[PDB]
């Protein structure tokens, strides 16, 4: 996940080493050579600025494009379930083709301005 | 100027992502975090 | 009136509330989210304690 | 889980959105139509108020009844393992009959008065 | 101090333990008790 | 995981009951009679004190010595990946031979002086 009301989405700041960072994340690990794994994260922002944003995570054996589409849909469903008006959805995803043993990771890290 | 800001609720969110190979699952995970730019902090998973 | 329990380690919670809920969902995570909402704790960040 | 000493069991208060809530929980998700799933939480309260309470969680493919009976037993066992005198056990459980994909969730949310 | 200052953890302690249990959770609980951290709330770090 | 820079490895301090303690841990549970299970934790300490330490966790169906060897190696690898000079690695391990159902647990608890 939940983005606090009035919180701003910003590029990752210079975090002090060892910080206890509240993080919503999705990840997947695979040891299957040639296998393509992906992870995605989405943040649904409400029109009503008094409300919170919803953070959804996804991971699976699919393409980057498929992962982001899925996680974005998940965020939308979250707002539909609450019945809140959506402003927009922000997201990113990553895919990895396993060589020997690989990991795909996506997250929303909460911190302080 | 707010004081004791770190004792209050986080007020920013940052999306990151990365991937990496590893000799073990945990090392691969670590490499992914490092690749995402968040490898040297303690992640507290929120759900 | 806000507090980050992970940073204010010297301030321990002094209340406990039992909640429960269930829900269907189009994905496991959405079902989970629905269950939390049904439980009345769906709009907060749960820091799982073990 | 652990209820801090002297903590009070209260109805869930209004929580600020996005709040970081330390929570002990059990949950189960099933995608088998017609299957019954449950989750339960118990809190064993000590007679010695200087001691802490023990929070147990359970989840499985059984009735709400069995789920609660089991989690209460787990709390009882926890106190026996510590050798502490039990005052009582507070618990709650929920059951869900899956239609297509469902989730049963039970929790003990720690907060501030 | 008259003014609480934010700080990162500044101590690390290694502990370990094992235990039998009537259920997985009771065994896990017994293991923490044996390790000396059975009565605190662990916030697992990733 | 991550041992903050300037943090110090000390014996477990007297923690207030119910305290929310950030902890990196590994654990394993088994119901296979006679099976040996173990868990270990390692902390790679940097020579450059402005850097952080890396905490690794491991658990498996093996002896205590095997678990500790593995987790110490994981930490070494973690420093090689970062290209950091290694001062030393502190580790701990535990093993358990299952009677009916048992658990092996190893952790690095982070706290404050
Ligand atoms: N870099 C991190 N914060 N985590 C990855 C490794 C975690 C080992 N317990
Ligand atoms: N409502 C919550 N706090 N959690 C469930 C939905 C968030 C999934 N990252
Ligand atoms: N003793 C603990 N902190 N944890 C194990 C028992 C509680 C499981 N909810």
């Amino acid at each position: 996940x939940i983005m606090p009301p009035e919180a701003e989405i910003v590029p990752l700041p210079k975090l002090p080493m060892g910080a206890l960072v509240p993080t919503a994340y999705g990840y997947i690990i695979s040891d299957v050579p040639g296998e393509t794994i992906s992870a995605a994260i989405s943040v649904a922002i409400p029109k009503d600025k008094s409300l919170c944003g919803l953070i959804m995570q996804y991971e699976g054996k699919c393409s980057k494009k498929e992962a982001e589409k899925t996680v974005r849909e998940m965020a939308k469903i979250g707002f539909e379930m609450r019945g809140w008006e959506l402003d927009r959805i922000e997201s990113i995803a990553v895919e990895h083709t396993v060589e020997k043993l690989g990991c795909a990771f996506a997250a929303a890290a909460l911190w302080y301005k | 100027n707010p004081l004791h800001a770190y004792f209050k609720l986080p007020n920013t969110v940052s999306l990151v992502a990365g991937s990496s190979e590893g000799e073990t699952p945990l090392n691969a995970f670590d490499g992914a975090l490092l690749n995402a730019g968040i490898g040297n902090v303690n992640l507290i998973r929120i759900s």
